[PDB]
RNA sequence: AGCUUUGCGCAGUGGCAGUAUCGUAGCCAAUGAGGUCUAUCCGAGGCGCGAUUUGCUAAUUGAAAACUUCCCAAUAGCCGUGACGACUAGUCGGCACUGGCAAUUUUUGACAGUCUCGAGACUGG
């Protein structure tokens, strides 16, 4: 359980963008998607030890509305080096695991 | 009787070019 | 044979083989799909008419 | 006092088909769209342009199908023997490891089956 994944949750929506310029976008995507609609949280998963970036980041946002509209009009879009690839965000943890397997069961 | 099979590794190995024992 | 002893089919030996060697192994969903799918088998080989004789 | 008609809105339960559904700060239209059976008759939209859904799950390919490896080492009862020690060549206690532990008193199985009202009987041909 990672004490990373309590930063961005304020009943928002992430988006993960997969398949990131590894060189770049240490902020990048947070300067592209800026401009809609307003100051938010947008972090890149780059390892420690290496500082070597993974690939893909998260980006959170307020309203599912204006994530429709991001993700319309930014999947593929040319950002740094790489065309990004949007999808949605997964956070199984183990609240929600342990869930699932119940409902497996039934 | 019959034990998995012990094999070597290549990439990514951050060890001398020659392999281990 | 993996370690659980059971004979191993070409296919997945020479997965094993692979991870070996390039040093990285599968993903947890895979792990979790193939050790489901080994207890299904365990599960089903360990083993409706009356049931349909006695709604009839 | 209750029954019942029409239009609209909201839900539930079913059937059918995906060569069709939708949009129209574009144009024309009951002051008439459109008429190839069918006309002193009929009576509503037409034309042009534009677009061609989302969540969940399973399965495969591959070395890897994207959400924050191996592997050494290491660690991990009794009878004899060797010392150390204790008590009178003998005895005892603890420690250690350089052989052994399925042949009546024990730890390598006289057990298993049967029958009768907690207790006994029968068989192992």
């Amino acid at each position: 359980e990672d004490p990373s994944l309590l930063e961005w949750d304020a009943d928002d929506f992430r988006i993960f963008c997969g398949d990131l310029g590894n060189e770049v976008n240490d902020d990048i995507l947070a300067r592209a998607f800026s401009r809609f609609p307003s100051f938010l949280k947008a972090k890149v998963i780059r390892d420690k030890r290496t500082g070597k970036t993974k690939g893909y980041g998260f980006v959170s946002f307020k309203d599912p509305s204006d994530y429709v509209r991001a993700m319309r009009e930014m999947n593929g879009k040319y950002v740094g080096s790489r065309p990004i690839k949007l999808r949605k965000s997964m956070w199984k943890d183990r609240n929600l695991d342990v869930v699932r397997k119940k409902q497996k069961e039934k | 009787v019959s034990q998995k099979r012990k094999y070597r590794q290549y990439m990514n190995r951050k060890g001398g070019f020659n392999r281990p024992l | 044979v993996d370690e659980t002893g059971r004979k191993l089919t070409p296919k997945e030996a020479f997965r094993q083989l692979s991870h070996r060697f390039h040093g990285k192994g599968s993903g947890k969903m895979k792990t979790e799909r193939r050790m489901k799918k080994l207890d299904e088998e365990a599960l089903l080989k360990k083993m409706l008419g009356t049931v349909a004789l006695l709604q009839e």
